[PDB]
């Protein structure tokens, strides 16, 4: 983490699997930007060696990030390495699928399907409400 | 089950107009609120402390009653919450239609087209309110 | 298939005259429902309901509208295939 | 950059019509047997004849002295009870 300082223990590999509920767009084609404590000036370091995505983060043979962190003068290059090296696996599965539960297939149309039905309801709100009156009104235009 | 119990209490001791309003899932707290008409000060307090022993063996949790001031006396069963009015003030107030006309205080409700509809409101009085903006 | 008309003729020609509204010895075999019962306009449906009180079932709407003056409109009752 | 807002509430004049009718005709019959049907079916604990007086009254003290549009809102609201499958009155 971010926070963390020196070595990854294995438990906030926990905390970075936790946190991926909250973050659906995320995929191996992110931008590296987006990793824990992978700062302003570190991106530029990574940058300049053709890096961009999360995926290429964790190809990293141990000793770019090493020249990195220790030639290129980007710290903290190794608490973003094990952040990549721990979440594309479970995003590498979210190129090939999304969500299993979720999708809940069945299910996801008919929330669609009927909030076209709904959302059309209250604009019919503002017809189905007044030429009922309108014709609650011609009903007694005659009467009389 | 419970709320259908206590209409089988109190209309055996002469409570008149007893009419019971699930006001759930409106915008109350409460979730069933009842209302009686007895007459006397006594029959208000009679059928107070007669609705208690019931909150005593079934559902025991009857914490507390109160001594006097039984013009409009009021006994909750928590959320089942019974009013016990005299056979006036009711004639003042709602007893219904302010429930019974209350919309059922679902989401959505963002300023629809100016509230001051009130049917329950314009009932009784007239209440001036401005709608705001950011104007 | 439908009820016989003396027979009802026994009951609802009573069950108007104890009514709520008029007292029975205020009442005649055809008493007007405005003016010699004193029923109002919404009243209309208020004897309907002693009247689905000698035939159960419900009727749709027009006919609890149409009938007249009740004891004119008992009339109806023979016209009344749904006598139960 | 605010009046926006002006720029909304002018486009929201929006005159459909919809004044509420203020029904002067049978119309109050309709509901009057609709509801006193609708109740019949439901007044388990509440009583069956202090509802009926109860709507009687507020078909006067609704139609004696009120406004037109807050008794095409009251009628409005008699339609709208037993599509709540009642005003809760159970």
């Amino acid at each position: 983490g971010i926070a963390t300082s020196g070595r990854v223990t294995n438990e906030d590999r926990r905390w970075w699997l936790v946190h991926l509920e909250c973050a659906p767009d995320v995929t191996p084609g992110t931008f590296v930007s987006w990793l824990d404590c992978c700062g302003t000036h570190t991106t530029k370091k990574l940058i300049e060696r053709n890096i961009w995505t999360i995926e290429q983060v964790a190809e990293l043979d141990s000793d770019r990030v090493d020249e990195l962190k220790y030639k290129e003068g980007c710290l903290k290059m190794d608490v973003v390495w094990e952040h990549a090296r721990t979440i594309i696996t479970p995003l590498k599965q979210r190129e090939v699928s999304g969500g299993v539960e979720s999708q809940l297939q069945s299910r996801i149309l008919e929330l669609r399907k009927k909030r076209e039905l709904e959302r059309q309801r209250e604009l019919l709100a503002r017809e189905r409400a007044t030429v009922s009156d309108k014709r609650e009104e011609t009903l007694r235009r005659l009467r009389e | 089950e419970d709320v259908k119990e206590i209409a089988n209490i109190l209309s055996s001791l002469k409570v008149r107009d007893l009419c019971c309003v699930d006001v759930s899932e409106k915008t109350s707290n409460f979730d069933y609120m009842m209302f009686g008409t007895c007459e006397g000060a006594r029959h208000i307090h009679l059928a107070a402390w007669a609705v208690q022993d019931a909150d005593k063996v079934h559902r025991i949790s009857k914490i507390k009653r109160q001594q006097t001031d039984e013009l409009w006396e009021v006994v909750p069963v928590g959320r089942i919450v019974v009013n016990l009015m005299v056979e006036s003030f009711r004639e003042e107030m709602t007893l219904e239609r302010k429930w019974a006309v209350t919309r059922s205080m679902d989401p959505l409700a963002a300023a629809n087209a100016p509230i001051s509809e009130g049917r329950q409101v314009k009932a009784h009085g007239l209440w001036t309110l401005t709608l705001n903006l950011q104007d | 298939y439908l009820l016989d008309k003396s027979d009802v003729l026994t009951r609802v020609l009573e069950v108007v005259k104890n009514f709520e509204k008029v007292d029975a010895s205020k009442v005649t075999p055809e008493s007007h429902f405005v003016k010699d019962l004193g029923l109002n306009s919404l009243d209309v449906v208020e004897v309907v309901f002693a009247i689905e009180q000698e035939f159960i079932l419900d009727i749709p709407d027009h006919d609890a509208e149409k009938i007249q003056s009740i004891p004119d409109a008992v009339e109806y009752i023979a016209q009344n295939p749904m006598a139960k | 950059n605010r009046r926006r807002m002006e720029l909304e509430q002018q486009r929201i004049e929006s005159s459909q019509h919809l004044p509420p009718i203020e029904p002067t005709a049978e119309q109050a019959c309709h509901l009057y047997r609709r509801l006193l049907k609708e109740g019949y079916k439901t007044l388990v604990v509440t009583d069956k004849d202090f509802y009926r007086r109860k709507v009687r009254y507020e078909l006067e003290v609704t139609s004696r002295q009120t406004s037109s549009r807050v008794r095409g809102i009251m009628f409005e609201k008699g339609h709208w009870m037993l599509e709540n499958k009642l005003g809760g009155i159970i």
